[PDB]
């Protein structure tokens, strides 16, 4: 039944204002949380994000954290900004500055114990509490090592929940500093332990999307925002609407997640929009499976798929679905492991997203996710071998052997990866 | 092609036709069911040791 | 008279009641409120309907029938529905959170909780019976509380009821509507554990209903009501012997005499004709021989398998409508020449053949024409272990990599069970083997 969702840091709170800006409007909930739709649908599964007050008023079950106050004062002017709950703002003074030691360790851990108390007063209040949502960062400090932090004390409260994460991963090509690759392989250890589904949102993708496909010479964070709320409008989809379907985040998890540590997933989306010709079966199915598509930026020709999820939305045939769907499994069938029998799961929901009348979303569990992995290790290795940047981390605390560690668990992840891609 | 055995009623009749001659108990079930969450208890125990550490 | 309980588990389970519930009403003529005007008896009887209905003083017939799932959202449906007068609300029980497909939190983890108040709703049904027969159980092999709570029960009832006969009807997994890639885990787990509990067993293919309801009903994508209006004409048909007065399979213990001679092969195929669609203008109506005939053939069966490379045990025909018996065994005569029917050798070549004059009924506005005659076949056949073959190669792939297996693991279940499951599996297939061939 009821999901609870948590933003934190610059990044997260950016991308996660943007989702419900796109998921209040299909449920027809205008800025002042009153409903205006047209339609009983929109409503009957309208409890599982939206709690209802007084008045029949629909208020987000989100908590919004940041260890600076400018991000959240944006929210707050936001188009949308009035529809949070006040009491669930919470928010320090100091900054981490880009520091993910900062965030786990110093300035966090003074601010978590808040932030926990608004998380069990939203819990205490579900019906039935199926789990949890993340957004986030993994470059910066807030988002990357607060949000891990809060993690680990999610699953120590609550250990039988799902605990999933939509996580976006630096690049070189759209940075902010040079200690992105140190943070983001820090976090990727604590994500190894402690979630059971991540979906891994590369910078590099958004920025390749936006600039060759959709023509945009100078992409801002604005249009890679757009693209993140789409796919994880569509994500979300099959909970959200009476789509026959009788599923809960840990049936989807059974289904999805074979081995319990290679849980990363590769999102993608068709068609991609920044016009008019409406799109035949065929040509979703073709340019959902296509690598330009994919907001990881890793060739799906380089590995094999565990399993995968296709989630189509719109009025259409399901016996072209299912026609074409057979056909490209039939037509690329080496590239799906043959020791997982029909791993690939199709979804139908009748109602479109807003301004497209057909469209399509990817989930994909692939071995090929290594390239991502091996990517980052490469960029820490380059540095650490030369101990460069470190003082900024020993200064607040950690220790060299923290380090190590973190860069041993992700060479065994990406190991784990080739002993099942040569199966 | 022997036909034999007919019954008939108001709603229909019957007949055969021949064409060729030639437990665990209850306190098993509990001790199962305890031992699996036995099991689940002692996994829930070392997850709660390694977040103390 | 003697009562008949029924017991359905998880959501197919429960859908399909639906179905046969509706159907079952239709024909005695009880209506949604559950007056039965054609009853003069008020407040009770020993009729052949009460085998499957009791009754109160304001003459309601009320279904002998427990509705169990792990999740509110199915049953609900039946509480606001068009039969909620029917059912007592205590027959009626939920819990809060499901399986999850997961065959070990169906049967350990969730089952220990909710097993005891289950069997004290069934105790309660029990109670007024003057001379209980035994259960009926409609479940899924693939859904975590139709595999894992369906066999925690069955143990339990073998234990309170060591008497009683236990009849299953089983749907088995499709990859064309199926959601799950371990409903194969699930399936071999809970045929292992409830083989001992089971005195008789009817599986039914989700494959074979989804193409006969494509090929004869003309349904471009056939949905679960589709599907369970089909699957009800079947299983009404079997039951129709427990319903009405006649001589042939009028108690439980009877179905196991009649088909069931070796106690672990007790998995008889059945086989339906005719299928007709009701949007189809004008219908020719098939003869006795023509529909006889029809169940020889595959596509008309409830699992794809071909009998002619197998051995049959025993055979029954049960006929609805206008049927004689000298059609009967004229047919049968002209079939005997041309198809391949092999029997076993300790075994004597033969049917026994019920007739019931009432035709078929079917559900007004539905997709299934009304017909004059229509005929099931219930074979034990050696040819049905073609179904094992099949879920038991897939297990092997997926086990091999230890794929999904953490996840049972997880809620307390040891490894070893899936290697003895998978054995008891293996000594199945020989048995079928051994005597087939
Ligand atoms: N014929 C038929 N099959 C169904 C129906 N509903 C589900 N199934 C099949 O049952 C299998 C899944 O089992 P479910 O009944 O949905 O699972 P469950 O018993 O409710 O257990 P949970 O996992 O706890 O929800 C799949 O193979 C489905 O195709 C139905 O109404 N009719
Ligand atoms: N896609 C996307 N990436 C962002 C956004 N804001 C920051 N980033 C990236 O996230 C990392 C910086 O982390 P940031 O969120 O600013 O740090 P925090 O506030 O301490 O959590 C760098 O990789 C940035 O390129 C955003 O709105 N969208
Ligand atoms: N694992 C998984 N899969 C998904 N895709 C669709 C799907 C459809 C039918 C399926 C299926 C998957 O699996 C078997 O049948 C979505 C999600 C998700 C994640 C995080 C938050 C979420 N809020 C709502 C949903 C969701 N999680
Ligand atoms: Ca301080
Ligand atoms: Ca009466
Ligand atoms: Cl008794
Ligand atoms: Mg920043
Ligand atoms: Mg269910």
């Amino acid at each position: 039944r009821e999901i609870v969702h948590i933003q934190a840091g610059q990044c997260g709170n950016q991308i996660g204002a943007k989702f419900w800006e796109v998921i209040s409007d299909e449920h027809g909930i205008d800025p002042t949380g009153s409903y205006h739709g047209d339609s009983d649908l929109q409503l009957e599964r309208i409890n599982v994000y939206y709690n209802e007050a007084a008045g029949n008023k629909y208020v987000p079950r989100a908590i919004l954290v940041d260890l600076e106050p400018g991000t959240m004062d944006s929210v707050r002017s936001g188009p949308f900004g009035q529809i949070f709950r006040p009491d669930n703002f919470v928010f320090g003074q100091s900054g981490a500055g880009n520091n993910w030691a900062k965030g786990h360790y110093t300035e966090g851990a003074e601010l978590v114990d808040s932030v926990l108390d608004v998380v069990r007063k939203e819990s205490e209040s579900c019906d039935c509490l199926q789990g949890f949502q993340l957004t986030h960062s993994l470059g910066g400090g807030t988002g990357s090592g607060m949000g891990t932090l809060l993690i680990s004390k999610i699953r120590e409260e609550y250990p039988d929940r799902i605990m999933n994460t939509f996580s976006v991963v630096p690049s070189p090509k759209v940075s902010d500093t040079v200690v992105e690759p140190y943070n983001a392989t820090l976090s990727v250890h604590q994500l190894v332990e402690n979630t059971d589904e991540t979906y891994c949102i590369d910078n590099e993708a958004l920025y390749d999307i936006c600039f060759r496909t959709l023509k945009l010479t100078t992409p801002t964070y604005g249009d890679l925002n757009h693209l993140v709320s789409a796919t994880m409008s569509g994500v979300t989809t099959c909970l959200r609407f009476p789509g026959q379907l009788n599923a809960d985040l840990r049936k989807l998890a059974v289904n999805m997640v074979p081995f319990p540590r290679l849980h990363f997933f590769m999102p993608g989306f068709a068609p991609l929009t920044s016009q008019y010709r409406a799109l035949t079966v065929p040509e979703l199915t073709q340019q959902m499976f296509d690598a330009k598509n994919m907001m990881a930026a890793c060739d799906p020709r380089h590995g094999r798929y565990l399993t995968v999820a296709a989630v189509f939305r719109g009025r259409m045939s399901m016996k072209e679905v299912d026609e074409q769907m057979l056909n490209v499994q039939n037509k690329n069938s080496s590239y799906f492991v043959e020791w997982i029998p029909n791993n690939v799961k199709t979804a139908v929901c009748d109602i479109p997203p807003r301004g497209l009348k057909m469209s399509a979303t990817f989930i994909g569990n692939s071995t090929a996710i290594q390239e991502l992995f091996k990517r980052i290790s490469e960029q820490f290795t380059a540095m650490f071998r030369r101990k460069a940047f470190l003082h900024w981390y020993t200064g607040e605390g950690m220790d060299e052997m923290e380090f190590t560690e973190a860069e041993s668990n992700m060479n065994d992840l990406v190991s784990e990866y080739q002993q099942y891609q040569d199966a | 092609m022997e036909v034999i055995e007919l019954n008939k009623c108001t709603s229909g009749q019957s007949f055969e036709v021949i064409l060729k001659p030639p437990d665990p108990s209850l306190e098993e079930i509990q001790k199962k069911l305890e031992a699996a969450e036995e099991r689940r208890k002692y996994q829930e125990a070392e997850l709660l040791k390694q977040l103390a550490e | 008279m003697r009562e008949c309980i029924s017991i359905h588990v998880g959501q197919a389970g429960v859908q399909i009641g639906n179905a046969c519930w509706e159907l079952y009403c239709l024909e005695h003529g009880i209506q949604p409120d559950g007056q039965m005007p054609s009853d003069k008896t008020i407040g009770g009887g020993d009729d052949s309907f009460n085998t499957f209905f009791s009754e109160t003083g304001a003459g309601k017939h009320v279904p002998r029938a427990v509705f169990v799932d792990l999740e509110p959202t199915v049953i609900d449906e039946v509480r606001t529905g068009t039969y909620r007068q029917l059912f007592h609300p205590e027959q009626l029980i939920t819990g809060k959170e499901d399986a999850a497909n997961n065959y070990a939190r169906g049967h350990y983890t969730i089952g220990k909780e909710i097993i005891d108040l289950v069997l004290d709703r069934i105790r309660k049904l029990a109670d007024q019976c003057t001379g209980l027969q035994g259960f009926l159980v409609f479940h899924s092999f693939g859904g975590g509380t139709g595999s894992g709570f369906t066999s925690l029960l069955m143990e339990r009832l073998s234990v309170d009821y060591g008497k009683k006969s236990k009849l299953e009807f089983s749907i088995y997994p499709a990859p064309q509507v199926s959601t799950a890639v371990v409903e194969p885990y699930n399936s071999i787990l809970t045929t292992h554990t409830t083989l001992e509990h089971s005195d008789c067993a009817f599986m039914v293919d989700n494959e074979a209903i989804y193409d006969i309801c494509r090929r004869n009903l003309d349904i471009e994508r056939p949905t679960y009501t589709n599907l369970n209006r089909l699957i009800s004409q079947i299983v009404s048909s079997i039951t129709a012997s427990l319903r009405f007065d006649g001589a042939l399979n009028v108690d439980l213990t009877e179905f196991q005499t009649n088909l069931v001679p070796y106690p672990r092969i007790h998995f008889p195929l059945a086989t339906y004709a005719p299928v007709i669609s009701a949007e189809k203008a004008y219908h020719e109506q098939l003869s006795v021989a023509e529909i006889t005939n029809a169940c020889f053939e595959p596509a008309n069966q409830m699992v794809k398998c071909d009998p002619r490379h197998g051995k049959y045990m025993a055979c029954c025909l049960l006929y609805r409508g206008d049927v004689v018996p000298k059609d009967v065994n004229a047919a049968i005569a002209t079939i005997k020449t041309k198809r391949s029917i092999q029997f076993v050798d300790w075994c004597p070549t033969g049917f026994k053949v019920g007739i019931n004059y009432q035709p078929p009924t079917v559900v007004p506005g539905g997709d299934l024409a009304k017909v004059q005659r229509a005929v099931c076949m219930l074979s034990n056949t050696t040819a049905i272990a073609e179904a094992w073959a099949r879920l038991d190669h897939k297990f092997d792939l997926m086990y091999a990599k230890r794929a999904f297996v953490h996840w049972y693991v997880g809620e307390g279940m040891e490894e070893g069970e899936f290697s003895e499951a998978r054995e008891d599996m293996a000594a199945l297939e020989k048995d079928y083997e051994e005597v087939g061939v």
